[PDB]
RNA sequence: CCUGUCAAACUCCAAACUUACAGACGCCGUUUGACGCGGGGAUUCCGGUGCGCGGGGUA
RNA sequence: AGUGCAAGAGCAAAAGAUAGCUUGACAGUGUUCUUCCCAACGAGGAACGCUGACGCGAAAGCGUGGUCUAGCGAACCAAUU
RNA sequence: UUAGGCGGCCACAGCGGUGGGGUUGCCUCCCGUACCCAUCCCGAACACGGAAGAUAAGCCCACCAGCGUUCCGGGGAGUACUGGAGUGCGCGAGCCUCUGGGAAACCCGGUUCGCCGCCACC
């Protein structure tokens, strides 16, 4: 049963949403690997009525570059509880988000005959701080 | 106006306002009347009944309305009873107010439709009947014939 | 599902196996599919011709009957799918049938892929498919060369046990070689 | 009517009940029919091409040969004869 | 089978329902004509149902009106028992009315035309504006109800 | 939750009925030639009424 | 939701969005429907072909302008190819 | 069909939920990036190579009706509406009779947790 049960990181995105760059920079050497543009939708007052335009960047990280960015974002971080994902993920910070789920994702990623995780198989907030309460730190 | 101008239903309903406007307001104020706080635990519930399809204008069912609530103070302002209207004037009604060119109406009013037996009126009495003379006169300001049936009353 | 008005999708959609804007395109041809389709571990391929309650298959091929013929190795690779193709392509000509279409499915049209080596096969045993030559692999890489090199690159057999340690694209050769003449089921 | 254009009138015939609603099963469009088979004429709101013009849906005419994919249907619209260009997707084999 | 007559006038009556009667041979007021009982038949007295009178008759009635009324396809010859013997597939005219009764054969495939011209109701009929169950003379009769009908206008 | 109402330009529904084609019966046509084709000659393009369904209008 | 614009209709591994590439908004000539139900009538419109040349795609295929129904103009004369 | 591929009809098949199943035909998840190929950033996906592990997802099998849907019984209802007819009624609006058709809502009880086709396969 277990083992292929237990939870695991699935890529951590790291994003500076700024207003109008520069940042990028510091993304790749704080992760590991180059950013990625961040263009908006809708025009609006804060002089950002442009639609495609760079207005950030982000990175999503898997594996080991995931892993070895948190092994240094978590110790950053405090908080805890409250502030995680109905689906067992959580975001802290320049943001970082750790997106958690159970050995079957692919089935619902794949092209082909994919299928949405069933609810029970689905990372609960509680099963997920568990998880990475369990490696490196405290919960709440 | 009189109502022989609109107490037939032989006109096409006309009721989407998305494409009617200048509607007048409707002078009927309200349609719960007693006691609305308490819902229908009365022993009798006489109602009026129309006896044929029809045309009433808001103007005659204020009229109509208030003639007979008006009168239910033989109960009291704060009387045990509770009086409803089930009908609202959704008909809207016009007027050709040129001679017969260009004759469309403008909208002046609005009415309600009744088909030939359905109860317009509904009073909640305890074995306190005032409510059949309040109708007697409510009928009187409505163009058709009408029918005071009682329901729950076995108490005769 | 939420009510009356709502709309699910066709059976074959809802299992997400089906692309039938793809389909009709497909079927416009008038001729057979050529149905080439994968698994983790095999690789099938069908002739599909139409029919009044459903699809109707005259002919196809599966990598696991390819040991049938003297194949000793996996069957999740390049040299297995072109034998797979042109396997089921014989059959196909034994069956009367001379051309078809590529139906790829739900796979990506990438190049060197397996549908395309697929193809490269079944075009090969006879049948006359609408192709594009330089969209398939370099005859090497069919003849499973890729891999054999990458054995080069040992210190530890790139086969659990299997057949061979550094492999070989020579096994390859000789099955091809065996399908083009006689044999049974062909 | 208040215009006579080709969809005059067409609110209801040219229009999908909710759960028809979406792209149509390609089994139908791609239906063969010979020379001389009756056929009867509707318009399948999902699909675009090969339509005809929306007074003939009802009709059950005669195949009698074919131009491109589209197929060439013998009507009678009241006593004139007509010939209908139009694809599968929109034809039934009667009976 | 029913014995149709037609009891009102074409005047004024829709032409469907005009050609359906002259389908079923009647061109006249009085006209009488026999109809087997099917389903095509039976549309076709449903639609003719108001300017007619019709229902099924008694193997006397049919027979007092065949000798009565019948004629042959062209001409005055009496359509006597020798008639219907010496033309027919049958010896009388009670074995022809029993054919047609038990609907085995019809007035044409025996040589005669398939209207009996009857004459007006003796002791006039219970009119033209009422159906029977109200009274009147319109609409499927009783078996009695029918052969009074036909007896006075035999 | 409970409770009071509606739609010519609303529809989860849904007739009677109208309508394409085909078969069957009926009727009709093969000396009264139907169905149809080609040609000659028109008149006619102020209409009205009853009933059913209407739209406008107090009528 | 979006799909340029009325209204109604169509569309979800798309007819919408993003990206890239491209010029089929191509020349010639037709069939058919519409314009004008039935039922004759022009311009105009549309559907569906063919011949030629192309674009994209692995390919089936798609592209006869815009998802569909409005956005149109005779003879004479002039200019133009 | 002790798990597969292509489909037809396109909810009777949807939504939700329970139980069962794999040294192997198998499908998956899974493991992994030298290659073909790939991410406007990530072998996530796509593509390729492969079996250390697992039946927890998916999937297949058995079942549940609470919601949605399909069809049926009984009731609503031969009601509403309606093609044909009337020197029937009514000041009229309108109604009635005869004849031929005939509903929707809703309630109660059943049904439905897909059916079928081709191919392959201890
Ligand atoms: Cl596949
Ligand atoms: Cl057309
Ligand atoms: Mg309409
Ligand atoms: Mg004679
Ligand atoms: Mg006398
Ligand atoms: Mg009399
Ligand atoms: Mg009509
Ligand atoms: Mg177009
Ligand atoms: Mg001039
Ligand atoms: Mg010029
Ligand atoms: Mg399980
Ligand atoms: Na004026
Ligand atoms: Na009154
Ligand atoms: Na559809
Ligand atoms: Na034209
Ligand atoms: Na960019
Ligand atoms: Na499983």
């Amino acid at each position: 049963f277990h083992e292929m049960r237990e939870p695991r990181i699935e890529k951590v995105v790291v994003h500076m949403g700024i207003g109008h760059a520069n940042a990028e920079d510091i993304l790749g050497e704080i992760t590991g690997q180059m950013p990625v543009r961040t263009k908006a939708k809708r025009t609006v007052g804060e002089f950002d009525i442009r639609e495609g335009d760079p207005i950030g960047a982000k990175v999503t990280l898997r594996d080991e570059m995931a892993e070895e960015f948190l092994q240094t974002a978590l110790p950053l971080a405090e908080l805890a509880t409250s502030q995680f994902d109905d689906t067992g993920n959580f975001s802290f910070g320049l943001d970082v988000t750790v997106n958690l789920v159970r050995p079957g994702y692919r089935v619902a990623k794949r092209d082909k005959a994919s299928r949405s995780i069933p609810t029970k198989h689905r990372l609960n907030p509680a099963d997920a701080v568990a998880f990475i309460e369990s490696t490196y730190d405290v919960e709440v | 106006k009189p109502g022989a101008m609109y107490r037939n239903s032989s006109k096409p309903a006309y009721t989407r306002r998305e494409y009617i406007s200048g509607i007048p307001g409707k002078k009927i104020a309200q349609f719960d009347m007693g006691n609305n706080g308490a819902g229908p635990t009365y022993p009798a519930q006489v109602e009026l009944v129309v006896e044929k399809p029809v045309q009433i204008r808001h103007n005659a069912l204020e009229a109509a309305r208030v003639a007979a609530n008006r009168y239910v103070q033989n109960s009291g302002a704060a009387a045990n009873y509770k009086f409803r209207i089930r009908k609202f004037p959704f008909h809207v009604i016009r007027e050709n107010k040129d001679g017969m060119r260009a004759p469309f109406g403008k909208p002046v009013g609005t009415a309600a439709r009744v088909h030939g037996a359905n109860h317009i009126f509904i009073a909640w009495v305890n074995p306190d009947p005032n409510v059949e003379e309040a109708w007697r006169r409510a009928k009187m300001k409505v163009t058709p014939t009408i029918n005071i049936d009682s329901s729950p009353a076995g108490n005769a | 599902a939420t009510g009356p008005r709502y709309k699910v999708p066709m059976r074959r959609r809802r299992e997400a196996r089906t692309d039938y804007h793809q389909r009709l395109r497909l079927l416009k041809s008038g001729k057979p599919r050529l149905v080439a389709r994968k698994s983790n571990k095999h690789v099938r391929a069908q002739l599909v011709t139409l029919g009044p309650n459903g699809d109707d298959t005259l002919a196809s091929a599966h990598s696991s009957d390819l040991a049938e013929y003297g194949w000793e190795a996996p069957t999740g690779n390049m040299p297995s799918a072109y034998l797979t193709g042109l396997l089921a392509g014989l059959r196909a000509q034994e069956a009367g049938v001379e051309e078809a279409v590529l139906d790829i499915g739900l796979n990506s049209p990438t190049p060197g892929s397996k549908v395309f080596a697929i193809q490269e096969g079944a075009i090969d045993a006879g049948l006359d498919i609408p192709h594009n030559d330089d969209v398939l692999a370099d005859w090497q890489r069919t003849r499973g060369a890729h891999i054999a090199e990458y054995d080069e690159q040992l210190e530890e057999p790139l086969y659990s046990g299997d057949f061979d340690a550094a492999d070989l694209p020579e096994h390859f050769d000789e099955l091809r070689e065996t399908l083009l003449d006689g044999d049974i089921e062909l | 009517p208040s215009s006579n254009g080709p969809l005059e009138g067409t609110r209801g015939k040219l229009k999908n009940k909710p759960r028809d609603r979406g792209t149509s099963p390609p089994q139908r469009a791609v239906e063969e029919f010979d020379d001389g088979e009756k056929v009867h004429l509707k318009i399948d709101p999902s699909v675009p091409n090969g339509r005809f013009h929306p007074r003939f849906d009802g009709q059950t005419g005669t195949v009698e040969g074919k131009q491109g994919d589209a197929y060439k249907v013998d009507i009678v619209d009241g006593g004139k004869e007509k010939t209908i260009i139009v694809t599968a997707a929109h034809l039934r084999r009667q009976e | 089978m029913h014995a149709l007559v037609q009891l009102r006038g074409e005047v004024n009556m829709h032409t469907d329902i005009q050609d359906t009667l002259e389908m079923l041979n009647i061109h006249h007021v009085n006209h009488c004509t026999l109809v087997p009982e099917t389903d095509a038949y039976r549309g076709m007295v449903a639609k003719v149902n108001d300017f007619v009178a019709f229902g099924e008759p008694s193997q006397e009635t049919l027979e007092t009106v065949l000798a009565t009324r019948a004629e042959p396809l062209e001409g005055d010859a009496d359509v006597d028992d020798e008639w219907v013997a010496e033309h027919t597939d049958y010896d009388d005219i009670s074995g022809l009315a029993f054919a047609l009764l038990s609907e085995e054969t019809t007035l044409r495939e025996q040589g005669l035309s398939p209207t009996l011209r009857l004459h007006p109701p003796r002791g006039g009929h219970d009119g033209v504006k009422h159906p029977v169950k109200e009274g009147g003379q319109l609409g499927k009769h009783d078996t009695e109800g029918i052969d009074d009908l036909l007896e006075a206008m035999r």
